[PDB]
């Protein structure tokens, strides 16, 4: 019980560290081909500076 | 990782195309000999693009 539950803990950090990852972290699941099929930028990605 | 290179890859190769065809437009119908135009012809070869 105590390794399941680490565990589920251990799932939950490592998707909310890839949901930071890539292009530039955001909501990268369907935001990708929402931004690159039309010719916008991501506002984060331009603000991400 | 990966990913990431191939994108900046590509960003890059797409902001380098963009600049040489805006260059390109000053060069239009320059009149030498029969010459008429000239263009810097940018491509991804194959062999890289896959």
């Amino acid at each position: 019980v105590e390794r399941d539950e680490v565990a589920a803990q251990k799932r939950e950090l490592e998707k909310q560290i890839e949901r930071l990852s890539q292009p530039s972290g955001a909501e990268d699941s369907r935001m990708i081909a929402l931004a690159e099929r039309f010719g916008g930028v991501l506002l984060s990605e331009i603000y991400d500076d | 990782s990966s990913k990431s290179v191939a994108n900046i890859i590509r960003k890059t190769i797409q902001r380098e195309q963009n600049r040489i065809r805006m260059l390109n437009q000053g060069l239009q119908a320059v009149s030498f000999g029969q010459v008429r135009g000239v263009r810097l012809n940018v491509n991804v070869r194959e062999s890289h693009a896959i």
